[PDB]
């Protein structure tokens, strides 16, 4: 009849999609770090959220960017 | 013919489909769904911003190839 | 004491038995500070209006007090009042579970009295009048003491 | 619970490294100099198009032992103006409550993100403050103005 084929999926690895399973998360969630962009294996987490809001200062809208 | 869209998900859940630009969305919807286990209301779909008709198509959407789909876990008010 | 047990169980005619001394003894036994004693008593009050011609009386002065004397006193917030109001009177939802009221009477008709007294604030006059006409299934198994109060409101 | 802090953990790394842009999710500090977990204080951006466009408004997030078994409780600091928000600015939402259409594959992403949709898609239907149900009702051109304004006043 009407032809609609599922043609990609994005899939884990076997250790991500196995500790997503444990922490009852999305399958596909740390497939942010699978990319191939930004991403390795540290950093330290600090920053204030007040700072954060400022650090942030231009719009909230990216639109035009 | 033939145009493979991109529906994005809203938890990094993307999936691949290749659509004849004859058929009713809806059967793309449909198929997201069972392929997911989520009942084919629980979820909504969007293009160009604004909502997905059941019966559209790129028919009148005239979405080209590579194009874009957001899907969001339906909700409302308390 | 006997403003006391008369708040605990309620009753049409225990109110009277307190004497014209009433209208007072309970608005003022009464912890005026915080809206929600205000609308513990002024609902407890309420669920004991009769139409008969002295017990409404009896009821009428109680709230027309306990009223008069929270709505003057700065330290009293008025719209959290008419709030926690409709929240025990089923008509919104509340952030906890509360025990809806069984009849919405006396009540909508202790409430049609007050809104036409003056120490009434006119500002919650919409806000009221918003949800009484809100569909909801008590406000409407009585018909009469609702379209009393919304033709009440319709003029304030 | 179960693995909260673990779980959570997580999400504040995959929030850094990816999330939407322009909303705000940073977690408090315990007194220890630590990483606080169990709250945290979120920022979401208004709607471009929606009149709720322009502001940026906080809400804090404290999630319980139990998460992600129960969703998390959500507040707008300071109280929003919005027919489903509570007084006390605790946000009523299908999605975030634990017997209705919460589910624990819902991350912090989904929920910032619903809530922001739901700034423009009230259920007046079922309010969960006088205030701003009856302005929506009362009149219309009236709660946009009233919205405007409140984006305004919390634009950065």
């Amino acid at each position: 009849s009407l032809d609609v084929l599922i043609v990609y999926e994005l899939t884990p690895t076997a250790e991500q999609k196995a500790l997503a399973t444990k922490l009852k998360l999305p399958p596909t969630f740390f497939c942010y770090k699978n990319r191939p962009d930004y991403v390795s294996e540290e950093e330290e987490d600090d920053e204030d959220f007040e700072t954060a809001v400022k650090k942030l200062n231009g719009k909230l809208y990216l639109d035009g960017s | 013919e033939y145009i493979k869209l991109k529906v994005i998900g809203q938890d990094s859940s993307e999936i691949h489909f290749k659509v004849k630009m004859t058929t009713h969305l809806k059967k793309l919807k449909e198929s997201y769904c069972q392929r997911q286990g989520v009942p084919m209301n629980s979820l909504r779909f969007l293009f160009e911003g604004q909502r997905i008709a059941d019966n559209h198509t790129p028919k009148e959407l005239g979405m080209e190839e590579e194009d874009v789909i957001e899907v969001y876990q339906e909700q409302t008010g308390g | 004491a006997d403003v006391s047990t008369f708040l605990a169980f309620p009753s049409p005619e225990k109110l009277l038995r307190l004497g014209p001394k009433s209208s007072v003894l309970i608005a003022q036994q009464t912890d005026t500070s915080d809206p929600e004693k205000v609308v513990s008593a002024f609902l407890k009050v309420s669920s004991v209006f009769k139409d008969e011609a002295t017990v409404r009386m009896a009821v009428q002065d109680a709230v027309d007090a306990l009223m008069q004397k929270a709505f003057n006193s700065s330290s009293f917030n008025s719209n959290t009042f008419l709030t926690r109001l409709l929240v025990h009177m089923g008509l919104l939802k509340s952030e906890d579970k509360v025990k809806a009221i069984a009849n919405l009477y006396g009540p909508l008709m202790a409430l049609n009295h007050m809104v036409q007294q003056d120490y009434f604030p006119k500002a919650l006059a919409p806000l009221l009048l918003a949800f009484v006409t809100k569909p909801n299934s008590a406000l409407e198994s009585c018909s009469f003491a609702r379209h009393s109060l919304l033709q009440t409101l319709y003029k304030v | 619970s179960g693995i909260a802090l673990s779980r959570l953990a997580q999400e504040r790394k995959a929030w850094r490294k990816d999330h939407p842009f322009g909303f705000v999710a940073v977690p408090t500090k315990n007194p220890d100099g630590t990483m606080n977990l169990m709250n945290w204080e979120c920022a979401i951006p208004g709607k471009k198009g929606t009149p709720w466009e322009g502001g940026l408004f906080k809400l804090r997030m404290l999630f319980k032992d139990d998460y992600p078994s129960s969703p998390p409780k959500c507040k707008f600091e300071p109280p929003l103006f919005h027919p489903n928000v509570y007084p006390s600015g605790t946000v009523c939402l299908s999605i975030l409550e634990e017997d209705k259409d919460w589910r624990p594959a819902i991350t912090i992403k989904q929920i910032l993100l619903g809530i922001q949709e739901l700034l423009n898609e009230p259920n007046i239907q079922d309010p969960a403050q006088a205030e701003a149900y009856t302005i929506y009702c009362q009149n219309r051109v009236e709660y946009e103005k009233r919205v405007r304004a409140q984006a305004k006043k919390f634009a950065p």
